[PDB]
């Protein structure tokens, strides 16, 4: 399903 | 950057005057995603005009179809407007019942 | 065979308007299934095909959850993006990120996406290694910098062998009817003529799914790619495609062209010839 954030992929 | 979207008016099914049917434009290959779009017969804005959930293409070009329910016939015209930041003027493409 | 499933996810920054634009589709090969709106009235993970339809609260809330998330992290790396190139918050800005999961025939993991661009250029792909990361400039460096330094890959890595290949597989066990068909487009030659001495011939081929298709024309056996118009695959917004091609043919000449149209939905290709 969709990707579930556990930490993110901040830029 | 930005890119000029591409037109296509067309319709579901082979043309049937007095059959009922589905008119769509399809507009693609254009960015940023601002962008209006209207289905017209005969110069007017049609009554019920929806459209899909943008989505966009590998090179990142977004494309979007916006439809509504018309009976094809050879006294009406319909066409497809066009307003984006690349086109000068809003573009306005006749629905062709050969493409 | 072979399956996909992808999601897109697009931010368009707008001054004074307030918070960004969230547009997120999902698709099975080329079936949309899901949508999340910012700006619909009642933001929320929404179905767009039957056989997604019968998937229960749970899921609808979880990816409602999932769905605003990245929107909140897309909306950081929207400011994030400002800082890098120097930007002004008057302006508006567009971050695009298209990621999935392959299906082979084995069940196992085909091929992975994971590809992110700012303002619709290239900004940050992930390798076809899935470990590895592709910066297309210096800004894009530092978040690969930072990627790198949180061990990101490794988590997308283990969400693609994991819920993604999973939730895949269940959805084309739902929606075989749709997913795993492949229908052949009907196609016929249409004459248009131009003048007294020329006059245009239209290969349609229409209703065939998936939309992946090959038109092409042929003079006396020879493929014709001069005066030749092949217009965009288009959907026929009911599930299916439509796609046509056109040849400049001189009066007289019109039993000397075919049209060859290659299909996954056709047993062998198909070559057409204009019946009047």
């Amino acid at each position: 399903i969709r990707y579930p954030k556990t930490f993110g992929w901040l830029w | 950057i930005q890119r000029t979207p591409k037109i296509q008016v067309y319709s579901r099914h082979p043309p049937e005057n007095g059959k009922p049917n589905f008119l769509n434009c399809y507009v693609s290959g254009f960015h940023p995603s601002d962008i209006e779009v209207d289905l017209l017969k005969n110069g007017e804005k049609m009554g019920k005009v929806e459209h899909s959930d943008l989505s966009f293409s590998k090179d990142w070009s977004f494309y979007l179809l916006y439809y509504t329910e018309f009976t094809p016939n050879e006294k009406d015209e319909y066409a497809c407007r066009v307003n984006h930041v690349t086109l000068s003027g809003p573009r306005t493409v006749k629905w062709d019942r050969d493409m | 065979g072979s399956h996909s499933m992808k999601y897109f996810y697009t931010s368009v920054s707008r001054p004074g308007r307030g918070e960004p634009r969230f547009i997120s589709v999902g698709y099975v090969d080329d079936t949309q299934f899901v949508r999340f709106d910012s700006d619909a009235e009642s933001p929320r993970e929404e179905p767009r095909a039957p056989w997604v339809e019968q998937e229960g609260p749970e899921y609808w809330e979880e990816a409602t959850r999932r769905a605003k998330e990245a929107a909140q992290t897309h909306r950081e790396n929207l400011r994030t993006a400002l800082r890098y190139y120097n930007q002004s918050e008057a302006g508006s800005h567009t971050i695009q990120k298209m990621y999935g999961c392959d299906l082979g025939p084995d069940g196992r993991l085909l091929r992975g996406y994971h590809q992110s661009a700012y303002d619709g250029k290239d900004y940050i792909a992930l390798n076809g290694d899935l470990r590895s990361w592709t910066a297309a400039d210096m800004a894009a460096q530092n978040t690969q910098r930072k990627w790198e330094g949180n061990r990101y890959a490794e988590r997308f890595r283990a969400y693609l062998e994991g819920e993604c290949l999973e939730w895949l597989r269940r959805y084309l066990e739902n929606g075989k009817e749709t997913l795993q068909r492949a229908d052949p487009p009907k196609t016929h030659v249409t004459h248009h003529p131009v003048s007294d001495h020329e006059a245009t011939l239209r290969c349609w081929a229409l209703g065939f799914y998936p939309a992946e298709i090959t038109l092409t024309w042929q003079r006396d056996g020879e493929e014709q790619t001069q005066d030749t118009e092949f217009v965009e695959t288009r959907p026929g917004g009911d599930g299916t495609f439509q796609k046509w091609g056109a040849v400049v043919v001189p009066s007289g000449e019109e039993q000397r062209y075919t049209c060859h149209v290659q299909h996954e939905g056709l047993p062998e290709p198909l070559t057409l010839r204009w019946e009047p």
